[PDB]
């Protein structure tokens, strides 16, 4: 159960970090019109 | 036999989802 | 569980007969001259 | 996608339909007693 | 009882039928217990054996 | 270490470009990065539990309720059963149980499913915003979808929180849904609550307006086909011209009622089609979410009294008799004291 | 049906003397009963002890008898258990414990008489519904 | 030393007090003075259930089980008279306490066995001539095992003993004799047995601790099916005081 | 007296032949209780084949 | 055969009077002077071989004994029924209004 | 008679599945251009 807990914690942290750094990576500029936001 | 029947129908529905999305008639502008 | 003994064939034919009707119509549409 | 040159149309003429339905129905008439047992 | 149960023709695989479907338990039943070894004797007390 | 950071940085940018690509058959996006694993986890656990989970002690009284197909249910009676009342609002992941057998007895699957499901649909809502931004659309489809999201959140999260137990969240099943509705009426008189009445106007009206709009556009399609063709072939995907005569449609509807009851502005009309059901569902979601804190439907029990002081019953009092029947019978082994206070 | 002087005539004491309440008295008693008592005694039951109700037949068998104005007024000053053996002002609102049950403060003799009259009149109107609980709703 | 907030959520609240390894003393008994057990605690560590074989001659064994109702199993705050008998033996007479817990354990293969783990109305006695309680003192006794559900409990079709329907109302014209065992609820009352093996004694404080083994029947679902035989092993703690 | 071959089991003996003998529910085909097969129980084999 | 023991008890004096060995304590409210003081003493000191044994409860006052004698006509005794006395049901049997 | 309870659906699908296969194939042959 301990191994499963640590595994899930890592898995969740992984996806949440992708989400956060993803939206930090100049997301306003990812659109078809004014890409200089 | 009942459980098999319910799960069979469900599984056919999931398969249908797959074909309806990935093997749809492609929308085409003419 | 003591289910109706005809429930299985009722459900199978309910699925099979109209599905087959549609499949017949679809395939013979695809095979028509395009 | 570019079309697959190996496709071929398939056929079943009317006589083959009748022959096949006869085979199936007679096989059913034969084996059904054993299925009911 | 496991050894006695092997010495019973209901577990012989050459006793079935092509359309007798399902588990062996559907035929003779679900085996519960060995009844014990039957010894037959006549009125003179000679031991007799069933063919 | 030197330019290696730039080989890592462009690789990150390639990943960002793929995640946010307008050319994936299914849009991924940053919301999709959270949505995809949580919906898959919830779906997989739900399917396995619906087929095979053993009975669950929903009300914490060692009285396990069977929800799965293999344990004697059909499609209509089956459910994934809410977690035990002994757990209450405590967080009960797999690793808090001594065993999977314990986790199953106590309704662990329910919590795993609803929490992943709710993350998933909140991210589905964010994803609807995100793709509209990538496509150069206006942004508010996600606002319409916030209505079903609010409603799901009310029955799986807000109501359990107010009542102090996920054992009172809506079960994941067809007959379990009806059980939730009946007990809700007994304990909150939701039928007499104006937010549920708005909900009904929202869905009755949405269905009415769907049929109305559908029939009026269909009624005024321009002839582009012969009688042996489906009229649907008279429209070609992406054609510039409108496919029906909205002047004809308005001329019909304006005479059906009167001229000024009919929309001639297609944008006003389609805003109305969006707003009516969406607002109705917002209010009914708020109904569940505020009856979660026991501000309940109107109570006119014994409101009408004659000159001597005898109660003169109204239809509200007959409703009360039905509510009493459900109240006294529900969870027949769970109450030891005279008031059902949650 | 009407709220008549006969309906409003209730036993004053255990010796058979009656009193005829005014319609104003009854309505004041009903208002005061809601103000200080209905949180536990709505409809003549007792939420924190459902074994004891406010039916006249029950009050008649209490010790001392509570099926009359003076008995009920005495109860609101110095409540006892059903057998009269223990004084329960520490856990039941009364004039004696108005310091800890502040809604009893400023209640006059007339107020207690009105509350008592309401309790005796209400079953004459409602019958078994008074003290009946949800079965009779 | 520990407070509720130190303990809450840890599982320690389901554990009985323990004694140090140094507690190997002797608690003197004065035959002229009366005694009581001020607190008896029983913490089960193993639930075994006797298998029910098909062969009526294969000796059945107690097999291990999985607890599925979490850390809700211990008996505690039990008190009663500790009598000094003519022969110097002691007899504990249980008077009151949290002396039962419903428990569900699961056999291999999934079968759930609910039981009312209990020492209700325990009367347990030592050997004669117990002039002091030592790590050689033992208690043996019997207790009552009442029905796992009490008389108001209603089955899923609303049938019960002191309440509920008395028939299968969803089968209005079915024959009733075949459903009698499900329709007519019965209230079980059986006997259990327990042994307490004292392993530690604090002679100064009157505290003792050790292991127990108890045997009793499981839930019979108000007569609907045969109960199973259960063996419960665990640890116990007791504080003795003059009364 | 009620082993797999009396019950019409066809793939169970093939899993057992190569060392899969326990269930996640705690039993083993040799009659043990409280065994831990790890992932590679009969159920884990079945799941692996579905995936 | 199989018998519901509570329904059976309704055919005895338990169904007609307050059974000092079985009836739930709220029934003592039916008569003057019995609840709660005597009712508690009666339930605690049960069972009784005959109704008159209720007069021998240790510690009764002289007035309490007089009150009990006045109410013996409303009492009965039958054999203790486990289903009615387990669960603390004589003190709270799950019935309110 | 105490017949096998699956005999009916076995016989029904034995007829229907291959018969439908043939009918699909026949009809889409007829609909091909002549
Ligand atoms: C190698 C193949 C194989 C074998 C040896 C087994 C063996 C077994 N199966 Mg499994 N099974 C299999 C494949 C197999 N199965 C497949 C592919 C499926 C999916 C359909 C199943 C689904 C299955 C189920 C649901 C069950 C079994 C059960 C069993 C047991 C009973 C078997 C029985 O009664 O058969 C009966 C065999 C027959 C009646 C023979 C049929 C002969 C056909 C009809 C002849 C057709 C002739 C043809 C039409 C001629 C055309 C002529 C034309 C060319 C001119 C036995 C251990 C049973 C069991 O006990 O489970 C615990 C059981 O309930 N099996
Ligand atoms: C998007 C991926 C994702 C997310 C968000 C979750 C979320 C959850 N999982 Mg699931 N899971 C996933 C994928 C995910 N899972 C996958 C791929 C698997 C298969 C390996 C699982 C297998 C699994 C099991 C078997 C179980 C869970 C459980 C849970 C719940 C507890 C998790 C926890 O304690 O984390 C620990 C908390 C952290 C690690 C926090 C660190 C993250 C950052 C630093 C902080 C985030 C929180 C904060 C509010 C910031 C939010 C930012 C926001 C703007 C995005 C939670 C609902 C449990 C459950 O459902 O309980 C009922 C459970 O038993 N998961
Ligand atoms: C003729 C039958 C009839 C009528 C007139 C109504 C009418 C109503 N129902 Mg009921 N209902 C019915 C049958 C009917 N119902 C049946 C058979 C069932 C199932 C048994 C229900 C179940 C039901 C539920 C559960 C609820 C209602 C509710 C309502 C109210 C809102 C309905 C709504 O928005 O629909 C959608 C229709 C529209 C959005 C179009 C507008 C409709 C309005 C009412 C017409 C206005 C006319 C106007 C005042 C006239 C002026 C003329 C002008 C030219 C001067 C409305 C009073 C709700 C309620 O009670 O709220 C208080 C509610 O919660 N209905
Ligand atoms: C004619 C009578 C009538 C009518 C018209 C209604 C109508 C309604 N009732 Mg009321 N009710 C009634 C009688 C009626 N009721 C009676 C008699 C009782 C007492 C027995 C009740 C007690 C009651 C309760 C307790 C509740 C309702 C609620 C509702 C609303 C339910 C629909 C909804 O919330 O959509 C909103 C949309 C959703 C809930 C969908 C969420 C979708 C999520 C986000 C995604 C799901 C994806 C899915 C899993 C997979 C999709 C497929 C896949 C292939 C992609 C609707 C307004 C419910 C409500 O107000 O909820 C807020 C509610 O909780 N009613
Ligand atoms: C025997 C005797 C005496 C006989 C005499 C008979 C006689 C001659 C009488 C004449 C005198 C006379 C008429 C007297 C009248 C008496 C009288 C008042 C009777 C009462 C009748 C009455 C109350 C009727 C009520 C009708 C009623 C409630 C109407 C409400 C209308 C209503 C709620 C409308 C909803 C408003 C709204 C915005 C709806 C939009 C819905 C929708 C989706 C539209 C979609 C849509 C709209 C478009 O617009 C176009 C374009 C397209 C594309 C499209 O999608
Ligand atoms: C698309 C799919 C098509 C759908 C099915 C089409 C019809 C199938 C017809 C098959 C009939 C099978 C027996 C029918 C009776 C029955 O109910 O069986 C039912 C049986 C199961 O048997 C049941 O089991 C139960 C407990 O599990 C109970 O005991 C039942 O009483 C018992 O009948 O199902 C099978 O065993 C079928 C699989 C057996 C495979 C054997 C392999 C040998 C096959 C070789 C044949 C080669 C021939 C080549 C010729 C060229
Ligand atoms: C017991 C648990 C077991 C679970 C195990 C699950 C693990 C799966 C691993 C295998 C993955 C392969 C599958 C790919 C299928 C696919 O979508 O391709 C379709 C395209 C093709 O990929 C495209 O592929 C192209 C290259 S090529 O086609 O591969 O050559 C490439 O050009 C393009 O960028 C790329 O997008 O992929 C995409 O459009 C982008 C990713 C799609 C995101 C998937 C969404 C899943 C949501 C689930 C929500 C709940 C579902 C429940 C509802 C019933
Ligand atoms: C698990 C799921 C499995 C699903 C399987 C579903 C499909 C299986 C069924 C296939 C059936 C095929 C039948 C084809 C039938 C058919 O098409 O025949 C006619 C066919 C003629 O073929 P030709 O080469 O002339 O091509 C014409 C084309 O149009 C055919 O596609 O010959 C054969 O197919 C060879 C086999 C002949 C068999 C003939 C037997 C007829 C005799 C009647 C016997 C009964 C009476 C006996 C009296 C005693
Ligand atoms: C809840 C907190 C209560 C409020 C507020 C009031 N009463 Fe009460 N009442 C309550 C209890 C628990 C009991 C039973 C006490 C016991 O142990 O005997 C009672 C009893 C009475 C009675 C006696 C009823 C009988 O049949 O003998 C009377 C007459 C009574 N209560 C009147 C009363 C009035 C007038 C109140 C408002 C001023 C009132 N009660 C408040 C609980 C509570
Ligand atoms: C729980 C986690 C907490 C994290 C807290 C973060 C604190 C702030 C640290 C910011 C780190 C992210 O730093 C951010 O990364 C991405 C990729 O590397 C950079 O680069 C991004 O922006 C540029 C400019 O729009 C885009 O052209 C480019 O496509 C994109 O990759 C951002 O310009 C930088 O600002
Ligand atoms: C439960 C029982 C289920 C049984 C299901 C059996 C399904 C069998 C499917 C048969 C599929 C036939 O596949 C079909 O072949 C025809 C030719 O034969 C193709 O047709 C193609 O050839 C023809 C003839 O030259 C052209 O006129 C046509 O324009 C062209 O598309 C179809 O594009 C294809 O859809
Ligand atoms: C994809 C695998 C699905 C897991 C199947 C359910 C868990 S495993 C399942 O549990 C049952 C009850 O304990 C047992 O009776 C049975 O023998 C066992 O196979
Ligand atoms: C698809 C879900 C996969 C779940 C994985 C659970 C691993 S479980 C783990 O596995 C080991 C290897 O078999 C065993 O030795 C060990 O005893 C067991 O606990
Ligand atoms: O859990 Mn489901 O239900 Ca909400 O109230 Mn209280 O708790 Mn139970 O009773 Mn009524
Ligand atoms: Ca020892
Ligand atoms: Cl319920
Ligand atoms: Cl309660």
């Amino acid at each position: 159960m301990e191994t499963l807990k640590i595994t899930v914690y890592i898995v969740v942290t992984f996806f949440v970090l992708l989400f956060v750094f993803g939206f930090l990576s100049g997301d306003p500029a990812r659109n078809p019109k004014r890409k200089d936001l | 036999m009942e459980t098999i029947t319910y799960v069979f129908i469900f599984a056919c529905i999931i398969a249908l989802f797959f074909f309806a999305i990935f093997f749809r008639e492609p929308p085409r502008i003419t | 569980m003591e289910v109706n003994q005809l429930g299985l064939i009722a459900t199978a034919l309910f699925v099979l007969v109209p599905s087959v009707f549609l499949i017949i119509l679809y395939v013979q549409t695809e095979s028509q001259q395009k | 996608m570019e079309p697959n040159p190996n496709r071929q149309p398939v056929e079943l003429n009317r006589t083959s339909l009748y022959l096949g339905l006869l085979l199936i129905l007679v096989l059913a008439l034969l084996f059904s007693s054993y299925f009911f047992n | 009882e496991k050894l006695a149960f092997y010495d019973y023709i209901g577990n012989n695989p050459a006793k079935g039928g092509l359309f007798r479907t399902g588990p062996m338990n559907k035929g003779d039943g679900i085996a519960q217990a060995w009844k014990g070894h039957a010894v037959f004797r006549n009125k003179e007390g000679e031991e007799l054996f069933v063919r | 270490t030197v330019l290696q950071r730039r080989e890592q940085l462009n690789l990150w940018e390639q990943f960002c470009s793929w995640v946010t690509s307008t050319n994936n058959r299914l849009y991924v996006g940053w919301f999709g990065v959270l949505m995809i694993p949580t919906l898959l986890a919830a779906t997989i656990c739900f399917v396995i539990a619906f087929i095979a989970a053993p009975p669950v002690d929903i009300d914490g009284i060692r009285e396990p309720v069977s929800g799965s197909l293999l344990y004697g249910n059909n499609i209509i009676t089956g459910a994934v059963v809410p977690s035990s009342n002994a757990i209450g609002l405590h967080f009960y992941p797999i690793w808090e149980a001594a065993s999977l057998d314990e986790w199953l007895y106590n309704g662990g699957p329910y919590q795993l499913i609803i929490f992943h499901f709710l993350i998933g649909v909140f991210c589905y809502m964010g994803r609807e915003w995100e793709l509209s931004y990538r496509l150069g659309m206006r942004p508010w489809i996600c606002v319409a979808y916030s209505a079903p999201v609010a409603a799901a959140t009310a029955v799986f999260l807000i109501y359990p929180i107010g009542q102090g137990s996920f054992s009172d969240g809506m079960p994941l099943g067809i007959s379990g849904t009806f059980n939730f509705m009946l007990v809700f009426q007994a304990e909150h008189n939701i039928l007499m609550h104006p937010f549920h009445q708005l909900g009904v106007a929202g869905v009755f009206g949405g269905a009415l307006f769907s049929a109305m709009h559908g029939s009026l556009v269909t009624s005024s399609l321009i002839r582009e086909t012969t009688e042996t063709e489906s009229a649907n072939y008279g429209y070609k995907f992406g054609q510039e011209e409108e496919t029906y005569n909205i002047v004809a449609a308005h001329g019909y509807f304006g005479r059906l009622i009167f001229q000024y009851a009919s929309f001639n502005n297609s944008r006003a009309l389609h805003f109305f089609l969006a707003a009516w059901p969406v607002i109705g569902i917002w209010f009914t979601a708020l109904g569940i979410s505020t009856m979660a804190f026991n501000l309940n439907g109107f109570n006119f029990n014994h409101s009408v009294v004659d000159a001597q002081g005898n109660v003169i019953n109204t239809w509200a009092d007959i409703i009360n008799r039905a509510n009493l029947g459900m109240e006294v019978m529900h969870e027949r082994n769970a109450h030891n004291f005279p008031l059902d206070l949650a | 049906a009407e709220l008549t002087p006969e309906v409003l005539t209730v036993p004053l004491n255990s010796e058979g003397k009656t009193i005829t309440l005014t319609e104003k008295q009854y309505l004041e008693g009903k208002r005061l009963f809601q103000y200080a008592c209905a949180s536990c005694h709505v409809g003549g039951i007792t939420k924190t002890n459902p074994s004891l109700d406010l039916r006249t037949e029950t009050l008649a068998l209490a010790t001392p008898p509570r099926d009359n104005i003076e008995g009920l007024v005495d109860y609101m000053k110095n409540p006892t258990t059903y057998d009269g053996e223990q004084e329960i002002a520490e856990v039941h609102p009364s004039l004696r414990s108005a310091d800890i049950f502040p809604k009893m403060r400023n209640l006059t003799e007339k107020d207690l008489v009105a509350i008592a009259g309401h309790i005796l009149v209400e079953p004459k109107i409602l019958g078994d519904k008074w003290g009946g609980g949800k079965v009779y709703y | 030393t520990l407070t509720y907030d130190d303990i809450v959520g840890t599982g320690l609240a389901n554990k009985c007090p323990t004694l140090d390894d140094t507690a190997r003393g002797a608690y003197p008994i004065d035959s002229s003075q009366t005694y009581r057990i001020a607190r008896l605690c029983l913490q089960p560590t193993t639930f075994l259930v006797k298998e029910e074989p098909k062969n009526k001659r294969q000796e059945a064994e107690f097999v291990p089980t999985k607890l599925v109702t979490r850390e809700t199993t211990s008996l505690d705050q039990i008190q009663g008279e500790l009598k000094v008998n003519s022969d110097g033996s002691l007899t504990f007479v249980e008077e009151d306490g949290i002396d039962f817990q419903p428990v569900t354990v699961q056999m291999a293969g999934g079968e759930r066995i609910p039981l009312l783990f209990t020492v209700k109305n325990l009367v347990a006695s030592t050997q004669p001539n117990v002039t002091s309680i030592t790590t050689s003192t033992d208690f043996k006794g019997e207790f009552n095992v009442p029905s796992y559900r009490t008389a108001n409990f209603l089955d899923p079709k609303g049938r019960g003993l002191a309440s509920g329907y008395d028939s299968a109302i969803a089968l209005p014209q079915a024959k009733e004799e075949e459903l009698a065992r499900a329709n007519v609820k019965r209230f079980s009352l059986t006997k259990g047995q327990i042994s307490l093996n004292v392993a530690k004694v604090d002679g100064r404080t009157g505290e003792i601790a050790g292991t127990f083994e108890s045997e009793q029947l499981s839930d019979d679902d108000m007569g609907a099916h045969e109960p199973h035989e259960v063996k419960i092993q665990g640890v116990f703690y007791a504080s003795i005081e003059p009364a | 007296l009620n082993p797999m071959w009396r019950q019409g089991m066809f793939v169970l003996p093939f899993m057992a032949r190569l060392g899969v003998t326990g269930s996640w529910s705690g039993w083993s085909i040799t009659g043990e209780t409280g065994i831990d097969p790890g992932f590679w129980s009969f159920e884990g084999v079945a799941l692996a084949h579905i995936v | 055969e199989l018998v519901n023991v509570v329904d059976e008890k309704l055919g005895t004096a338990y169904g007609e009077k307050i059974d000092l060995n079985n009836t739930n304590i709220a029934a003592f409210i039916q008569y003057r002077g019995l609840y709660p003081t005597l009712a508690k003493l009666i339930v605690k000191n049960a069972p009784y071989e005959s109704v008159e044994d209720v007069l021998n409860i240790p510690g009764l006052t002289e007035r309490q004994k007089q009150i009990l004698r006045e109410n013996l006509e409303h009492f009965t005794v039958t054999e203790v029924e486990t289903a009615l006395v387990e669960g603390g049901d004589r003190y709270n049997n799950g019935l309110y209004k």
